[PDB]
């Protein structure tokens, strides 16, 4: 056997058909579009918040004072 | 697909990049062994299946400094052909790193260049790791630079370069390399970076109350700075800042690219819980003239402009408030006609800590590189130096023997004067 | 069935776009995945304007993501709503703009230029009839200003009545993003006052300050700036995408707010901000939407407009409110402040109302303002131009690969100009 | 009652034909082991145009694989659908061709072609009536190139009121996978332009970039390739074998692509080819369809259409498909660039429609293109020939088995007379 | 049924194919004894009941190397008639191994062949291994392949042949024997394959990081050029080139029929995991002067047709990719009137690797058989070492006193330099 049923893809039917939506997701095959990943990800500043406030920890209504 | 492939050359270099690549394992979580238990791509190859090899060469000619990584925890890490090795080395002699010894392994070191490129999709830029002061670092990284210009066209050249210290100094003849090599470097790098030993010994001795430091513990913290530098395209953030922004937001005039570097957050483990780390502070303290990397003042001089390039849980309200407070600052003053002083950067992402190193682990940190008038100072200096070490050829004979003409001495004595003279007329109002 | 093509150029316009298709996913009830949501059907009566029916009631946006540097498109296809539009659409770069200008528009940008065009004449006759075309980029930078300005120029040349609607951020009056920011800005306005039709100025230190003072958000960032940037764009839309009591177009603004063809730069304010806090307190009346958008806090462009008269003003106000109440509202302003307002033009503030507000909004509104105020921030850039340019600084790089120094002549002169006509008018 | 006869010659076209029968006897429902199991009823009435019924229910499809090496006979007969042939048509040599075009002319083909004379002879007297005779062969080869073109001129002449349908692939212009392309292609050619009555041209590469480009798979294999090559096989008969709106056989598209007796060359390709990361996001209708038909990357001939005027197309589409979308879209690409199509021709382009399209895909169409673009092609084999004939290289061995070198110049005459009469009709 | 025949003639061909039958046996499964625990019809007879045979005679003057195969490990695989000894050996002398000696032995040789020719179905072609520096390569080779093509006319004779090095050889009268050898196989055989033995040292000190290399190295690395030479007769592929392909699209001349060898993975097994081996990798190494296996630098000369045999893990494309940038590589030049230059074949069968074998295993691998102009530097080269000793006739009172005339020696001289003269009008410019 060739390098095509170690790479996984078998018969290319699926591509010619059109049927892709069968197959189990996460189906990179021989995808390039598929199969990139790059540039990492981290969180940073996005922790805890979301802008929800135009649509109705921060504001002032974190102001603090004297104890009473 | 981004691509960065560094070059160490000498000692200073390799040592350099021994505590370079440590951290660059330690980032993406590479065992030692070279497999992980598509962040990595601009440092390290995907090898066949489960193995990583680093996008470096250590070359040298003397073969103590290879072979402690090929005995080291790291022999199964790099690739057996990519450290490159030599039968004597340079010896501080600029003119054999250059002309006698160093010409028989530029060869080889160029043909592993060519594979490591030929490896890349997209090669962003290349990272050079020397000290000018030494044979290998001055001689040897002057063939190398000048031979990827003819080969790597228009390709950005970041060479970090340590500099030779004004009051302390390890060798004789480290003014005579200085300025041989910075005849070369001037016209090649595309930009270069200043180190000094003592300024970043005064830091170790400041913030980090170690008495005693050693080249373990100074080059850990000049690797957490590059990696900081190259943080942009390892990680992604709100304002990103690659290889080409430092080409062109630094260096405005064809000869003026000698910059220095500063690291904001530098405290040992017990000073962290006490310190509050906010932008506001470390800003300040980036710029403050205990905190450089090369002992020149900054208030001597006028910053030309400066690049903050943040890591880690920093919002982009603050570096713009902090900004704006550094520019009103009387202290310091920037040059007249660059009214837009500064550029900005921030990563999401915090650096990692090497076990048992001194720094602390740090949410937020600044890469603090900036270009200054005050360059002239730290040149001088050497240019000094070396005229009265040339005034009755003092260590030429050694030089001379090797090939070199005695005519090459006077042409970087004018090249510097040269230099000189730039920086006072730019900086002039 | 009016149809606009998005175009986003560089970090600062895929980052702000991917927050503009954020809004308009949600409002218009799409998903993630591009399935339809909503709960009512006034949201599909008007879909074919940002997006494009698939397949199995998937819904492509009409955005051509496009940049020099490939890491930002991986930071949109990483984002949430990244999976929506079309990988054809997802042209890139490889080696990445660098923040220079000429760079960005000669060596890079030529052979990115091509492949661009292919993908937007492919989706301009995919539709029936443009209503225009929208960008979003910053002025400063290289990637969007270089690239976006002669892609800018290349549409025009091949769709000449067709529209513009550029939504440009200009480099900062306080502080410095790029050193490069007014040799980037100077260039850029050089281009956009033949090509472009619509400029809406936008200032990042405007944001910033309308986040930290109007509405009291300690840790702003750029997701937050963005959306109300993404706020705007669909605002300026909303009726082109609802129906309405007072219905106006991109032409129905472009008539009214453009006096002389040389003047088209904008100052624009969004409405109903307000702190977490500070909600219940605040009522929602037509008049306090007016009081609020008047302010030169508001405003997200730097200049200040009580320095300059209002040549024109148009409000685009969403909600269920009476057609007298947006109008009286307007006389009270034209009247109580008739010193801030042209006399040789009168009735200056244009109306419209349209009845879908946003979501989680009762009552919005929009505002665009064409004042003679915002040659103060011109002048400002032009000022640090004529440092620059005398000792040239940071120049060797735009005359690397070719664009000589006569350019930065006629990029001044257009700009001094420029300047010079709104101070013209001003008297 | 149409049937066509399949014969299949060399490596080349014996693995193309392999992945052919694999198709179609997927598209009329046999399985592997030659029973009838699909659930269509539209499939069973013309069986007969490629298939012959055996006792017990078998079907056989009407194949005759001839070749001079046991090599591919095995490479087949292993894979799957290859069982289905019948023992008595595995015709084959021991010695092989060894790329050579004379041995598989005269020295080897000629112990052979009396062999294989009698298996056509044989299949063509089983069926009712003849509508063609199918052969899929390469040019640069020797087995398929060389014994094959013998063949051509044997069935024609016992045989001279039948269409043949030489499907041949063509040397590539970025690689060459032998080194006797130019003296194998030449006199190939020779051979076709009188005894074909029409030829398909073919290359590697075009199907390469389709592959990548379009449909981006990273690593096509021969049977990808293959693939696409025998999607055009399906198309060319799709009127024949199922039934059809507008009905289409091969001697209708023969009359009208051919306007000239040597004209009968064309360029070929396959319309509806999309990447499975854009499957879910195209959107396939019939104004689709028909951009992707004329764009230059779709086709599977290394000519670019764009240098050359269309002396005649014809559309193959399949599917439920509005017959005026259909027309009204090639009435569009008539004349939104109708200097790419030949003024003295009105109406260059046919539509044929049939309403029964591939398993899976309801909208499909295949392209045949009798452009004059094709030129280029033959003109790079002939200064490829040009090249090495007036240096002798490669000589010694086709002179070696009678064929002397009278007939070489003969065959860069006749080269040269199609390209003439080619470039006759651009002005 | 595809079959090949393999005459092994003088030490050279005896230790290469004591190294090469070493390969096949690990390749398709056969033990030592001769049984297996259909491809094999290639290179095996199936004899009797379960037993594989060698289609190959081992024959030289010289028994001591021919008494280590009978009574070594393979003792049990080849015909014990197929071993064929002499008495004494030709000792350099080409005089004795084409007249004096090689007269007696050669009848027998025909004998044994007629036997190989006779139970074969379809026969491709034969393999000749041999050292042109010795008195039994050259003489007996030379008389063998005089009576092959009487008998077994227009069949192809790959004679992969072991010429002296330019600089490093070890027989002083190597130029002598190398001229005369010449003479008989530039007109019989239908492609020669020049051996070098410097190349090979070369390539295992470099590659292999073997400091200190013996022959047994040196003929497994052959071995894996003549396996990938007959891995489409063997095993499947994409694109198959069968040996008399190879003919028909290597030489363009009847006299220019001469080519390199280049095996592209040659890496240890330390070296092999941190290289990344992609195909356009080892196909960028192939072209490279380090991974030939003659000492001749192919800048100097312009390469004529070359064919590439991809054995493993290859897809057709990466192939199309690699070959066009090869092509617009500036080193690399073609002649003007071939501007199709390559051939490539595809075999799926990744390369087997023995134990003990200095190579580790590879999924990809490329055999490249070069003809280029640069071959008459390796002929100008040995040229010049005939011309000195004849020019005061060092010892030809050994070759005149065993048969061999005087005047022999002549044109041989004038037909090597005919090959010379011929070598340098076709890679002229037109
Ligand atoms: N940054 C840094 N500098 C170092 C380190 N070790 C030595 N140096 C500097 O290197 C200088 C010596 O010059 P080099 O070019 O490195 O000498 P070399 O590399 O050994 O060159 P050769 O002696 O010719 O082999 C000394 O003055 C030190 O200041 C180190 O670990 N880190
Ligand atoms: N590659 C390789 N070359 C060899 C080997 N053994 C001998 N040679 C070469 O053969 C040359 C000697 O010529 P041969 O033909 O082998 O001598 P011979 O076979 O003993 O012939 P006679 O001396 O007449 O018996 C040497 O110069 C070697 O270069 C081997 O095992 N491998
Ligand atoms: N509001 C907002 N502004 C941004 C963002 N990213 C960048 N910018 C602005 O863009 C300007 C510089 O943009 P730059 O990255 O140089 O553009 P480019 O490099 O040409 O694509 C800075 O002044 C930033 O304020 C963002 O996510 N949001
Ligand atoms: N499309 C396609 N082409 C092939 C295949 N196998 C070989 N070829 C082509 O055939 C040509 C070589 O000719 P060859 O197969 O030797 O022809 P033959 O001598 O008649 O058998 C090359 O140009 C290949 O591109 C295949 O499986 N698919
Ligand atoms: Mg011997």
């Amino acid at each position: 056997p060739g390098p095509e049923q170690r790479r996984g893809r078998q018969d290319l039917f699926d591509v010619v058909q059109h049927t892709v939506h069968l197959k189990p997701q996460g189906y990179t095959g021989g995808d390039q579009w598929l199969e990139h990943k790059g540039k990492g990800n981290a969180p940073g500043p996005e922790q805890r918040r979301g802008r929800r406030d135009l649509a109705d920890g921060d504001a002032w209504l974190d102001a603090k004072g004297k104890r009473r | 697909m981004r691509e960065v492939i560094s070059i160490h050359i000498g000692q200073a270099g390799i040592q350099v990049g021994n505590a370079c690549w440590e951290l660059y394992c330690l980032e993406h979580g590479i065992q030692p062994d070279g497999q992980m238990p598509d962040a990595f791509n601009t440092f390290f190859s995907e090898t066949g299946a489960g193995k990583h090899v680093p996008r470096c060469i250590f070359l040298d000619l003397e073969p103590t400094v290879v072979d402690e990584v090929r005995t080291g925890t790291y022999r199964q890490l790099f690739h057996p052909e990519q450290l490159i090795s030599g039968k004597e080395d340079a010896a501080n002699n600029f003119a054999r790193g250059h002309y006698t010894i160093g010409k028989e392994i530029v060869d080889l070191a160029l043909d592993r260049i060519r594979k490591l490129a030929d490896n890349c999709t997209g090669l962003q830029g290349f990272l050079v790791f020397n000290a000018v002061g030494g044979g290998t670092g001055s001689g040897l990284g002057s063939l190398l630079l000048e031979r990827l210009s003819v080969d790597y066209g228009k390709k950005s050249k970041l060479g970090f370069t340590v500099y030779p210290s004004p009051q302390v100094s390890t060798a004789v003849v480290e003014p005579y390399n200085s300025v041989l090599s910075t005849h070369s470097l001037l016209e090649h790098t595309d930009v270069a970076v200043m180190l000094d030993n003592e300024a970043i010994y005064d830091i170790c001795r400041r913030s980090l109350d170690i008495e005693r430091p050693t080249y373990t513990n100074l080059n850990r913290l000049i690797a957490q700075v590059i990696s900081s530098l190259t943080a942009s395209l390892r990680f992604d953030g709100a304002l990103n800042v690659d290889i080409t922004e430092f080409q062109t937001n630094l260096v405005p005039y064809p000869r003026i690219h000698f910059m220095l570097s500063s690291y904001a957050p530098i405290i040992s483990a017990e000073k962290a819980y006490h310190e509050q780390l906010s932008v506001a502070e470390i800003t300040n303290a980036a710029f403050e003239p205990a905190s450089m990397m090369v002992k020149c003042d900054p208030r001597h001089g006028k910053y030309m402009a400066c690049c903050l390039m943040y890591r880690g849980d920093v919002v982009p309200k603050d570096v713009n408030a902090s900004v704006a407070t550094i520019k009103t600052k009387r202290t310091i003053q920037f040059v007249d006609w660059c009214p837009t002083g500064f550029k900005c950067g921030i990563n999401y992402q915090p650096p990692t800590v090497v076990p048992g190193g001194d720094l602390a682990k740090v949410q937020r940190a600044v890469c603090m590189i900036s270009n200054s008038t005050a360059i002239g100072e730290i040149f001088s200096r050497l240019d000094h130096k070396f005229d009265l070490m040339y005034a009755k050829r003092a260590f030429v004979h050694w030089y001379v023997g090797e090939g070199m003409e005695e005519g090459e001495f006077s042409e970087a004595r004018e090249d510097l004067a040269a230099l000189e003279k730039d920086f006072e007329e730019v900086g002039a109002e | 069935m009016r149809e606009i093509v998005h175009i986003q150029g560089g970090q600062c316009g895929n980052q702000i776009g991917a927050k503009f298709w954020e809004v308009v996913s949600d409002e218009h009830g799409i998903d993630p995945t591009g399935t339809y949501h909503g709960d009512s059907d006034l949201q599909l009566e008007r879909i074919n304007v940002y997006f494009n029916e698939a397949t199995g009631g998937r819904y492509v946006p009409r955005a051509i993501l496009m940049d020099l540097e490939p890491g930002t498109m991986d930071s949109v296809r990483s984002g949430p709503y990244g999976q929506i539009f079309r990988p054809d659409n997802f042209v890139f770069g490889q080696t990445g703009a660098g923040n220079n200008w000429a760079k960005g528009h000669y060596t890079e940008g030529a052979e990115l230029i091509d492949s661009v065009l292919d993908v937007v004449r492919k989706e301009a006759e995919s539709c029936d009839c443009l209503q225009g075309f929208q960008v979003c980029h910053s002025l400063g930078g290289g990637t969007g200003s270089g690239m976006g300005t002669l892609l800018i120029s290349k549409i025009r040349e091949e769709y000449p009545d067709r529209m513009m609607l550029t939504f440009s951020v200009v480099p900062s009056p306080k502080v410095s993003d790029t050193v490069v920011e007014p040799y980037n800005a100077t260039l850029s306005v050089h281009q956009l006052v033949e090509n472009a039709d619509e400029c809406m100025v936008l200032d990042n230190e405007a944001l910033y300050d309308i986040c930290f003072r109007t509405l009291k958000l300690t840790t702003p960032t750029f997701g937050d700036l963005n959306h109300l940037i993404s706020a705007v764009m669909s605002g300026i839309t909303c009726c082109l995408r609802f129906p309405g009591q007072l219905n106006a177009d991109l032409r129905k603004l472009a008539v009214n707010l453009i006096p002389f063809p040389r003047l088209h730069f904008f100052m624009v304010g969004f409405t109903p901000l307000t702190s977490r806090g500070s909600q219940q307190y605040r009522a929602l009346t037509v008049p306090e939407l007016t009081q609020q958008m008047w302010d030169a806090k508001n405003m997200m462009c730097a200049a200040d407009p009580r320095h300059g008269r209002y040549l024109t003003a148009s409000a685009l106000f969403r909600g269920r409110m009476s057609t007298k109440e947006v109008d009286e509202q307007m006389l009270n302003v034209q009247n109580k402040n008739s010193s801030y307002f042209v006399e040789w033009i009168p009735n200056n503030v244009k109306s419209s109302v349209c009845d879908i507000p946003p979501k989680g909004l009762k009552m919005s509104a929009t505002f665009i303002g064409n004042s003679t105020a915002i040659q103060e921030m011109f002048k400002r850039v032009s000022e640090q131009f004529t440092a620059m340019f005398r000792r040239k600084a940071f120049l060797h790089w735009y005359t690397g690969e070719g664009m000589d120094e006569m350019e930065f002549t006629e990029a001044e002169s257009n700009m001094n100009d420029l300047v010079s006509e709104y101070q013209q008018y001003q008297d």
